[PDB]
């Protein structure tokens, strides 16, 4: 089955250096782009960096550029993320995220499980913080944008993500519309311009998490804030 | 008649050559569905007629000074860059030349372990790597390009060396051994024991066919070594013979510019070697229009 | 005695069914057409050329979304286009190089090739593994496989050179309907838009008209003089045309049972190695063996305009479900994209 | 002017593109060879010698690599798959000596050795091995010398009118196919007497493909 | 006895294909003829749409 592993994560002093390891199992490691994706304890994500197919591409967060190297050893299906400089501001669960980009692909679809590190620009908005919600009834969950994330060639690079506690982020709907494998059908996707709605038809207890929208339109990719169903 | 005679040869030289390098490089160049060509022969004979089409279209800004009046209205500017120009496309043409009959004998002594090396990529290197070597040949060409104030009002380009009286001979030895004596021996070498390494044993050389195949081959490396030493041997023998003759005369003059014009039919008769000798050149040329 | 009787009453029964097929031939479709104007010339100019492909490709195929196309080359590759970006999408290495078909099924998620193997191969484009992967190998057929069509994720539809068309299941791999009554290699066929019926063109110079679930033959088409190479459905699935090795195309009427209109040109001498329908049908596109394709007026039977941009014979042709482009393959190894300009 | 997704498809595309090439070269140094022959001709004792609906065997000799089809299986026309093999290094031809005074078993009246030769005239004069050269086994050496013996070979050949000795009789054979060839000019054919305890089978072949590699290399040369 | 089976699923087969029922050529040439008038407006090949409207620019 598709696994994905990180490891290299724990208590590291202020200005340390530390190596992060995800190793890939289950699935064409060398075919898929990778993505580092960190998450800051009681804070939303935070894209760090990518590597494409065959490396030949390589981007940075502008917070972490010139500190962090990520790099791809194929033949082994191990993906590596060497830290400098770590500062208290890198505090985070780091998470290994795979993504394949051809027509009609599904990037982010495959999140690690995470490690955690702890140290001794188009913004996207989602105001609402929680909703109370009962299972059965529908919600829907708005997120904004600064910049108009409809391309010339028709696609909407809006992303909506779902962590339930505990557990790692799922794709839910990729490129504002579409749904993802395995997810139910319940979840619909409906944006236009720099407002999108995420609708969730007959809630159910599965569904309770923080959801995310993040952009894809261009580098570096930002997640909002993030909005909270409980009941 | 001597002064529209030379002209003449020329002339027609430079016209023909110009059309017998064109229609190579168009026949390639279609051939290739504009692309980079895949094929190693084919990369070599594109660009021999590219330096043959240098070495062409700068024949009529080299030959003015020649037939009229002997006089450079270019400067000291021009005149070192066409001389250096001009020995480079001499050296270039040459050079490809003999590069590409160490292809050929790559491609038939030894057809199984060639594979591995005659490939499109290392092909565009070493043609590359050929201009690179022409440059540094002509090193004393451009550093030696200085004008020659000839007696009375008028002046000449040429090359003026720091002490004509003990320089003439090594610049003349140094052009003739790399542009005519040992690529002429590596050309030959390489086309006789194609000859010789042509058809193996098992080849049923009663056959008509294989009979065929000999005949074709052997009048196309012949032919080729041929034309290079008729177009280039007078030149250089006079080249090494006024070393001895101090004051040329006008039989000698006359010699020396009819040597300048073979020089140029080099560059004229090698791309109608390839078309007129290669039938299977010639049928695609045929299939192509 | 008895075996004589019995292929005198065939003779007189394919009698019986020519003077049938005269009797309702109280018109001709030229004289139907006569009236209306004719479409002109058409000007088509590639928008697109997919290169990549090191061989002579032997088929292609539109998928329904009108953006992706299969191709498959004796290179051994199956490769995945992105027409509008000439991107490859992907790219299907083949155990059996030499492959003469290559399905799309409707709804995206499978390819089908196969050829002098005799195997009908499933790839899955969708997997959580991300690469292509072969699903099923269809065995059964003891010819080399020449034309597949998906019904959908579950059927498909293959036609061999041992005379034979058989329906598949692909998920328990074996051949639920198997179509006889070819006498010669089976080239081609072409699915019904409502996926219940299928013609087959063979090299016995027939058509035969098969029912899918019924798994007879309902009708069969006679007139060409040579081997069928292609086939395919008019839009409406009324009708459908051929091409063959004797540098015609004919029009058959599934409901008038016969022969409606010829496509030939006296220019023409070659052989047909592929034939579609634009989306009204008016335009019918084959390809020939002398590396170019006629754009025939389907009802006038006119040559419309020819597509020119090939340096060997095209091999395969299709037109998009939107009817927007047509691609072209060739045993050049390139594919062409076309379509016209106002 | 393309978007973060699209540039990683353009790149894909590109990393697709630098396989295609990879597998294109290496599909070029490999030798293509097309084996045909008759039933009971040697065919399959060829690839027993040199180890669906096609046979494919791969064998390596002396830093080459022979892709060696067999098509003995295809009972469909041979006309509309036999262009397929358009473009092969050489053909591998097996035909049986020793058939020559046997008929076919279906046929019962056609000479076993006369189909032969009929199908070497269809493979060496079609039009898809314009310039194919072919590799032409005359397998089962040993037996068709015993045959000889008692079986004169005025019974396949009535025109023939040479001694009763295999030295004398198989060479006439030979001219016969050889005399088949309706291109004389454009392709050659190297003919070898094989047997069923040879070992020099495979050795011919690649001294036959040699030649067919030289031919090709004067043509791009511009040599030829 | 193989070809005398073989006759009788021929002459059988042929029973089947000539008793359908055939229409008039002139009616099965008009419903082809209909149809293409019907969707002519939609066919981008016949009636070439404009450039903005053409994913191959």
């Amino acid at each position: 089955d598709v696994q994905l592993v990180e490891s290299g994560g724990g208590l590291v002093q202020p200005g340390g250096s530390r190596k992060l390891s995800c190793s890939a199992s289950g699935f064409a490691f060398s075919s898929f782009g990778m993505h580092w994706v960190r998450q800051a304890p009681e804070k939303g994500l935070e894209w760090v960096a990518y590597i494409s197919s065959g490396s030949g591409t390589i981007y940075y967060a502008d917070t972490v550029k010139g500190r962090f190297t990520i790099s791809r050893d194929d033949p082994k299906n191990t993906l590596f993320l060497q830290m400098t400089s770590l500062r208290s501001e890198d505090t985070a669960m780091y998470y290994c995220v795979r993504s394949i980009y051809y027509y009609g692909s599904s990037p982010f679809d495959f999140w690690g499980q995470g490690t955690t590190l702890t140290v001794s620009d188009i913004v996207m908005t989602q105001a609402t913080s929680s909703v109370p919600v009962t299972p059965g009834e529908s919600v829907s969950i708005s997120c904004r944008s600064s910049k108009s994330l409809l391309h010339s060639n028709g696609n909407t690079y809006l992303y909506w993500f779902l962590q339930r506690p505990g557990q790692s982020p799922q794709l839910l709907i990729y490129r504002m519309s579409n749904l993802a494998s395995g997810v139910p059908d319940r979840f619909s996707g409906s944006g236009s311009g720099t407002a999108f709605t995420l609708t969730i038809s007959r809630l159910e207890a599965e569904d309770v998490g923080v959801y995310y929208c993040m952009q894809h339109l261009e580098y570096p990719l930002t997640f909002g804030a993030g909005t909270k169903l409980e009941l | 008649y001597i002064n529209i005679i030379m002209p003449s040869v020329f002339g027609t030289i430079c016209l023909l050559g110009i059309i017998g390098n064109s229609t190579v490089i168009f026949a390639v160049v279609k051939k290739s569905k504009l692309h980079w060509c895949n094929n190693v022969p084919d990369i070599f004979i594109i660009n021999l007629s590219v330096v043959d089409l240098l070495f062409l279209l700068g024949m009529p800004f080299m030959i003015h000074q020649l037939m009229g009046n002997g006089v450079w209205h270019f400067g000291e500017t021009m005149c070192t860059l066409i001389t250096a120009m001009d020995a480079n496309s001499q050296f270039t043409s040459t050079y490809i030349l003999t590069a590409m009959a160490i292809d050929r004998y790559l491609a038939t002594v030894h057809p199984i372990s060639s594979t591995k090396f005659r490939k499109p990529s290392v092909a565009t290197l070493v043609i590359c790597l050929l201009w690179a070597l022409s440059f540094i040949s002509i090193t004393p060409v451009w550093l030696y390009a200085r004008l020659i104030p000839f007696p009375g009002g008028a002046v000449g380009c040429g090359i003026r060396l720091p002490n004509p009286d003990t320089d003439l001979y090594w610049f003349t030895l140094y052009q003739f051994f790399l542009a005519f004596a040992l690529p002429f021996v590596v050309i030959t070498a390489a086309y006789v024991r194609i000859l010789q390494r042509m058809t193996s044993s098992v080849a049923p050389a009663s056959q008509r066919s294989i009979r065929l195949r000999t005949k074709r081959v052997t009048r196309t490396a012949i032919a080729i070594c041929l034309v290079f030493f008729v177009c280039w041997a007078p030149y250089y023998v006079l080249q090494l013979t006024q070393l001895s003759i101090s004051r040329p005369t006008l039989t000698f003059v006359y010699l020396y510019n009819a040597a300048i014009s073979l020089g140029y039919a080099n560059s004229c008769l090698n791309p109608f070697v390839y078309i007129v000798l290669c039938e299977t050149f010639r049928k695609r040329l045929v299939l192509s229009v | 005695s008895e075996l004589d009787q019995l292929r005198q009453e065939a003779e007189q029964l394919k009698n019986q069914i020519r003077d049938a097929r005269k009797a309702c031939a109280d018109a001709t479709l030229s004289q139907i057409t006569n009236n209306i104007d004719p479409v002109g010339r058409i000007q088509m100019r590639t928008r697109r050329t997919l290169r990549g492909h090191l061989a002579k490709i032997y088929a292609m195929h539109w998928g329904t979304d009108s953006r992706l196309l299969v191709s498959a080359s004796q290179d051994g590759k199956l490769i995945i286009w992105d027409s509008y970006t000439t991107n490859k999408v992907h790219a299907i290495p083949l155990r059996s190089s030499w492959v003469m078909t290559c399905a799309y099924a409707p709804s995206g998620n499978y390819v089908a090739c196969g050829g002098l193997d005799n195997i009908c191969s499933i790839y899955n484009l969708k997997t959580r593994e991300g690469n292509v992967r072969v699903s099923r190998e269809l065995a059964g057929h003891t010819g080399y496989l020449s034309c597949c069509r998906f019904l959908d994720d579950n059927q498909i539809v293959t036609s061999s050179g041992d005379t034979t068309c058989a329906l598949w299941d692909i998920e328990t791999g074996q051949q639920t309907t198997t179509f006889t009554g070819h006498t010669g290699d089976v080239m081609s066929l072409s699915l019904a838009p409502d996926t219940r019926l299928f013609v087959s063109g063979a090299c016995d110079a027939s058509a035969k008209l098969w029912d899918v679930r019924e798994g007879m033959c309902r009708q069969t088409f006679t007139g060409h003089e040579s081997d069928i190479n292609a086939i395919c459905f008019f839009p409406n699935g009324n009708a459908f045309a051929t091409g063959s090795d004797d540098a015609t195309c004919r029009l058959f009427d599934l409901r008038a049972d016969q022969e409606l209109m010829t496509y030939s040109h006296d220019n023409i001498i070659c052989g047909i190695t592929s034939v579609s329908f634009s989306k009204s049908g008016r335009l019918l596109l084959a390809g020939y063996d002398d590396f170019n394709c006629n754009v025939w007026d389907a009802l006038k039977a006119d040559r419309a305009g020819v597509l020119a941009g090939h340096d060997n014979r095209v091999s395969c042709l299709g037109v998009t479900d939107d009817g927007m482009a047509v691609a072209t393959g060739s045993w050049d190894s390139f594919l062409k994209i076309w379509n016209g300009s106002s | 002017t393309l978007s973060a997704e699209d540039k990683a498809a353009v790149e894909r595309s590109k990393m697709i593109d630098r396989n295609l090439r990879e597998d294109g070269e290496k599909a070029a140094r490999e030798v293509k060879l097309l084996l045909l022959g008759a039933g009971e001709s040697g065919k399959n004792t060829i690839v027993k010698q040199m180890k669906t609906g096609i046979v494919e065997t791969h064998f390596t000799f002396k830093d080459l690599h022979f892709k060696m089809f067999d098509v003995g299986a295809q009972r469909s026309e041979r006309k509309k798959w036999i262009h397929c093999f358009e473009g092969v290094t050489a053909i591998i031809f097996c035909v049986a000596l020793s058939d020559y005074d046997l008929v076919l078993a279906e046929d019962e009246e056609m000479n076993r050795m006369h189909a032969s030769m009929k199908l070497f005239d269809s493979i060496c004069n079609n039009k898809w091995f314009t310039d194919t050269s072919i590799i032409l086994f005359l397998n089962k050496k040993d037996l068709f010398e015993e045959k000889i013996k008692k079986s004169p070979l005025t019974i396949c050949y009535p025109e023939y009118a040479g001694s009763n000795t295999y030295e004398e009789a198989a060479a006439y054979i030979q001219c016969q196919f050889e005399d088949l060839n309706k291109r004389k000019d454009t392709k050659e054919i190297y003919t070898h007497f094989t047997c069923s305890t040879d070992t020099k089978n495979v050795q011919f072949v690649f001294d036959a493909v040699t030649d067919v590699i030289i031919k090709n290399n004067l043509k791009d040369c511009g040599l030829f | 006895t193989a070809s005398i089976a073989q006759a009788r699923k021929l002459v059988e087969q042929l029973k089947m294909e000539a008793n359908i029922d055939r229409i008039k050529v002139s009616k099965a040439a008009a419903d082809l003829m209909a149809y293409c008038e019907a969707h002519a407006k939609e066919d981008p090949l016949l009636t070439p749409v404009p450039a903005s409207e053409n994913p191959f620019r």
